[PDB]
């Protein structure tokens, strides 16, 4: 009895919060507990769902007396695994303690042993135990045992074995709905408020549940809700030393979630109106190229968030096309950086093999637990509120395109694992380099002919006609201009200047050098991708060599220019 | 699992 | 031995061990083996929950009551617990000390018998780490010499793989196949067990309910076997009767209660199991006829097949009905299916057969995910029918389907049960089967390539005969043709769409006065011979809802409705009235 703690006695003295909800799940446990055989119940639920608390609720019902007379005199106990494994150091010493407790429980009838995290004690698992004594107590039917096990590790421990599954009844314990969860907070509000004497507004508690699931995406919302609430209350209790701000507002809860999320407060805060209003301004600040596309794309985002009365379909389905590395990927990453979401990257070129298609929605080789599962489907579940970047969509197998249609139309994807993804919030973007390839090729003729083709016709050849109708608007990048590329060179050198600033050496670049580096580095076929290679090997190699051994060890004071006749850069350094 | 054990008398 | 072995004979005196009903053949074979000079160790090999442990425990119960031969009298059965024997050893010889001590006790008593349930475990190292001194090896000399008698219960799969590998230990044991007796013998078994269960819940089970439980369990609870499944539903029924009623309520377990319990186990809506659907069946034909116009011969065929299956005239092993819909697109093929599902209340499973065109993709419908991956997945078709026993399976563009798919349906229609590669048995005899193809419409609609127009009345059937194998067509109940919608029925279709919009507008308060002449013009544009009524969706919404809807949100008239519509000859447009 020393190892275990009587929950029934605990309720009499208090300290158990009144359970709210889960009336059907709680009633189910009592029904199975009254069975002649297989009375032992199981609670298959994820961490934070509230599977441990529902068992506590049963003890409260017994003390309250709102149960049949059979269970009115019954008692419940909670097995402490830590107490049993405290200092034994040998497997089998633990078992002796378990046997002694079973005899103590067996003498008195109407005793229930609530084994929390039953999966740990039974089964070999992955990351110890014997599991020899759990089987006889189940087959003997003397004392009922309530076992809480997660969905994961239950299929590999209970379904694999007949003895444990046969004596245990499975109770699906799903996460509560948003409406149900906010009601629970109201039930628990008097206990938390009494601790620090602060009053919570209805808006803040409702916002906490809604925002927590959207941003945290780590554990289930019931546990997350109580954490942010208690954290905000504790923070509010001691945040101002001089001022006792007994009142609470949405401002306080926003900062608390930002700290654990480690994301800027502005993004975490429910400032969707503010962020959407300045979405273009923030994006345009860092990147000043392709303003025409930004204006069309920025407006498409604001209207997309509204949904036009249709929300089941994915909010974002914009497709981008044009020359490679001319801003197709910069806008996507900068869009995520401004929003603060975690950008995901997948190259369809890599997934151009039928075996690779299976990798996206599962694992061809045998895996244990299917933890890796699909390369993309699992990532979507990990971060549903994040943008999905696809590269070289043109070079993909035909079957892959069929799967894409289901995402935009059906709004959900089913794979071998069976996990569901809420594509409503999910956004999608793609980049197509096929269009630039068509203009690069030369016709089979004595005199070449204009290869410029309408962007719409090019897509029809490589993409099915059943996709452009479901899309919002097509954005195409034709080519950069001299004024845009020239300005970009100035921005890129700043990174080198910032890098040199910490080292303690200054740098000076002539305007003529900047103009010359732009024409060579920029390529129509390859966009701005070779510009980084051209500019880096040109500037980095001479400066790096001199900086180590030479006059530029300390001081800097460099000068760069190019002779007109030579048309080649010249580097000057001052000690 | 099989481990030898060394005892000690009280005195 | 003090706590590892529980004397079943002593336990039976007090109770615990439930009486064994009708296992004379099994017990007779066991008593004969126990009487052998050597190797007198019976083995009970059978599927899960088929009374393997009841025979051993029941033998102790029968011995106490004197229902065994005189040679077997004065015999005590001991139920060894392997887990208790392997718990607390923590030393080189703790396991052997206690295990050998048990054998000494058995050797002392000539009549003592050891009952080891789940005997496959002894082959596994009991207390051997990197050694072969196991429980099985220790008892091998004693079993061969007849010193001790051992009774073991293990599943066929465990017996085949875990057991029988060591031919030494297998030789001593004599396999006794324990199979489920019958659907009817289980009722007798529950009658013998009914008093114990009745006393626990303080309720009385009706004779009809006990029979219903077994019968209802077989139809839906197919994962487990007959004895355990029937008892489990009975146990759950009493418990619900204990908790659901507060007090002074019917104690007797009604037949309806059994249907509720089996429904939750099978996750069935609980409406299909009951036979209270007679009211809906009465006017099912007329109700469905008004919902979808034309092709009356299709609704009557569907209702007649369902009506006969619910009247005891349904096929014993085949599904409720197998039908093929051959007609133009958008002629109500999918309408009779969905409307039937909604009225009946069962689900409408739909599978696109265009996806399953190549041979590599046929395995998906009747196979788990590629390789050996995925948990509760199975065949795409198998998990849907298993999940929903009563449903309406719909297959579109079946002709496009690979030939291998038709071979799968042959056993479905002929036998009514489908077995997945995994090994599970999917029994779907309640689901109606409907397929939709456009094979014949192409031949009939197109005219002959010649000066003379040849007769195409029989051309449609000819395509189906060649496109579908005779074996496939023979299993089908009937082939129903959806005929092109005549002008008379076309008027009804526009009436349904416009009336539907009127209902939506009625809650908002807006009213419409569309003219009958406008209906005719809408019908020509909305209905196409090639596309059927699929384009008709846009015509009603775009011509009527879109102009008025835009005005409602922001227009000359914000609200008040009282709109009217009339055909315009010059503009071929619909009039919009705006009276506040
Ligand atoms: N009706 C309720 N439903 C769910 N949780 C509730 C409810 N009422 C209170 N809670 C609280 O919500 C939290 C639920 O935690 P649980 O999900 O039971 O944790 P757990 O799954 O045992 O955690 P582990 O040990 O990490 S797997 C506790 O703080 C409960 O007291
Ligand atoms: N508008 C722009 N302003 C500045 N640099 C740009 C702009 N658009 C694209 N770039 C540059 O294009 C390059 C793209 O590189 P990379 O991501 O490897 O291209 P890709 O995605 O086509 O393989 C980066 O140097 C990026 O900064
Ligand atoms: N003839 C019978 N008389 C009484 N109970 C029976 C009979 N046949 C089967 N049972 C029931 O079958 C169950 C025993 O199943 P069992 O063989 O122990 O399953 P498993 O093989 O999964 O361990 C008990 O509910 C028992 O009462
Ligand atoms: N006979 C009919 N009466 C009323 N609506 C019909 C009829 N035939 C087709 N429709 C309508 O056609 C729409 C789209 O085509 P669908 O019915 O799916 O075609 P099909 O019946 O050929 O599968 C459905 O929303 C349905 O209401």
């Amino acid at each position: 009895e020393n190892f275990t703690t009587n929950l029934n006695q605990l309720a009499r003295v208090g300290g158990i919060d009144p359970l709210i909800g889960r009336e059907k799940e709680l009633e189910r446990a009592i029904q199975v507990l009254c069975r002649r055989r297989k009375n032992n119940p199981l609670l298959v639920g994820e961490s934070g769902v509230g599977k441990t608390a529902i068992a506590e609720g049963l003890a409260w019902r017994i003390v309250q007396g709102d149960v049949p007379e059979v269970m009115a005199d019954c008692t419940i106990y909670s097995l402490d695994i830590g107490s049993l494994l405290a200092g034994t150091k040998y497997r089998g010493d633990f078992e002796k303690r378990f046997k002694a407790l079973l005899k103590q429980l067996e003498q008195d009838t109407n005793s229930i042993l609530f084994i929390d995290e039953i999966h740990t004690i039974i089964g070999a698992g992955a990351a110890v135990d014997a599991a020899n004594l759990i089987k006889p107590l189940l087959s003997s039917g003397k004392i009922r045992v309530i076992g809480s096990t997660t969905y994961q590790e239950f299929s590999n421990i209970f379904e694999k074995d007949r003895a444990l599954a046969r004596r245990f009844q499975k109770i699906d314990i799903t996460e509560p709905s948003i409406e149900e969860t906010v009601q629970i907070i109201n039930g628990l509000k008097p206990k938390y408020e009494a601790h620090h004497d602060v009053r919570y507004t209805a808006k803040a508690v409702r916002a906490a549940v809604e925002l927590a699931v959207k941003y945290i995406n780590d554990r289930h919302l019931p546990d997350k809700a109580i954490d942010v609430i208690d954290e905000a209350g504790a923070r509010a209790r001691l945040m101002p030393v001089s001022k006792r701000k007994k009142t609470v507002n949405v401002a306080d809860i926003e900062s608390v979630v930002a700290r654990i999320a480690r994301i800027p407060e502005k993004s975490v805060s429910q400032s969707d109106r503010d962020t959407l209003k300045n979405l273009g301004d923030r994006l345009k600040m860092l990147v000043f190229g392709q303003d025409k596309a930004i204006e069309a794309l920025t407006e498409a985002i604001k209207m997309a968030r509204a949904g036009l009365g249709h929300e089941h379909k994915p909010v974002g389905s914009f497709l981008f096309a044009g020359p490679t590395g001319v801003g197709k990927t910069e806008v996507t990453v900068q869009l995520s950086k401004a929003l603060g979401i975690e950008l995901l990257r997948f190259d369809m070129s890599e997934y151009m093999e039928r075996h690779t298609v299976s990798r996206l929605i599962g694992a061809p080789p045998g895996y244990v637990g299917f933890d890796q599962g699909g390369l993309l489907t699992d990532a979507v579940i990990k971060h549903p509120h994040a943008v999905l970047l696809l590269d070289e969509i043109e070079k993909a197998h035909p079957d892959v395109f069929n799967i894409l249609l289901q995402v935009m139309d059906n709004g959900t994807l089913t794979d071998n694992n069976g996990r569901k993804a809420d594509f409503r919030n999910v956004v999608l973007v793609m980049t197509t380099n096929a269009g630039v390839r068509e203009t690069e090729r030369k016709s089979i003729g004595l005199i070449h002919q204009d290869n410029s083709t309408d962007a719409m016709e090019e897509i029809k050849k490589i993409f099915t006609p059943e996709f452009r109708n479901r899309l919002d608007n097509i954005i195409w990048f034709d080519h950069l201009s001299t004024d845009v590329i020239h300005q970009v060179v100035d921005k890129f050198i700043v990174e080198l200047q910032v890098q040199l600033d910490q080292k303690g050496v200054s740098l000076e670049v002539s305007q003529e050098a900047r103009n010359w580096l732009a024409e060579k580095g920029y390529d129509r076929a390859m966009g701005a991708r070779p510009m980084a290679r051209v500019i880096q090997d040109n500037l980095k190699k001479p400066l790096a060599n001199e900086l180590l051994f030479g006059s530029l060890v300390d001081g800097g004071q460099v000068t760069v220019a190019l002779d007109k006749e030579k048309n080649e850069l010249t580097y000057g350094f001052q000690s | 699992e099989k481990v030898r054990d060394a005892l000690k008398p009280p005195s």
